[PDB]
């Protein structure tokens, strides 16, 4: 079962407190044990 | 091989189209239900919702 979830906020991390939400609905069976980030660059690689 | 298929044909020689939908229950959750429901928003009044 998936799960995921989002907050965007006006600022690193402050001293505030803010609570992250439930973002989509995706139930789907993977040992998901891998994680990617995905960066955007002009260079035209 | 292919059909001949023409319209002076008869009623066991013609094209029929046939379908068949298998149902799948793998353990997986399951992700396309039937429809349901009825409208009441019934209020001063105890009900079972």
């Amino acid at each position: 079962y998936f799960k995921i979830y989002s907050k965007h906020t006006p600022i690193d991390l402050p001293q505030g407190f803010s609570a992250l939400e439930p973002l989509v609905d995706l139930p789907i069976g993977i040992n998901i044990t891998r994680f990617q980030t995905l960066l955007a660059l002009h260079r035209s690689y | 091989r292919s059909y001949g298929f023409r319209p002076t044909y008869g009623v066991g020689h013609q094209p029929y189209r046939v379908v068949v939908l298998s149902f799948e229950l793998l353990h997986a959750p399951a992700t396309v239900c039937g429809p349901k429901k009825s409208t009441n928003l019934v209020k001063n009044k105890c009900v079972n919702f």
